[PDB]
């Protein structure tokens, strides 16, 4: 009752259908800002 | 057991958000709250599915 990447992605998954027609780079902008690899150091 | 509709609400808001660039900012908001989810960001299947 704390972790995610399940219910949200589950439903949002379908909605993602629009993301494929929204803007490729649009989602890549915020991505780089966070850091694909840097996001891997979000452990303990 | 399962997850509250809150997370999905905010999350879906991103994928459901408009084509505007400002909407992207909303994403970082959710991720910032959900670290364990940040992992999936690495794959960014959404970006590779456009």
């Amino acid at each position: 009752g704390s972790e995610g990447q399940s219910d949200e992605r589950a439903l949002l998954d379908q909605l993602h259908t629009l993301l494929s027609n929204t803007d490729a780079t649009g989602l890549e902008e915020i991505d780089r800002a966070l850091g694909i690899p840097e996001l891997v150091n979000q452990g303990q | 057991g399962s997850i509250s509709p809150s997370a999905l609400q905010d999350l879906l808001r991103t994928l459901k958000s408009p084509s505007s660039p400002q909407q992207q900012q909303q994403v970082l908001n959710i991720l910032k709250s959900n670290p364990q989810l940040m992992a999936a960001f690495i794959k960014q299947r959404t970006a590779k599915y456009v």
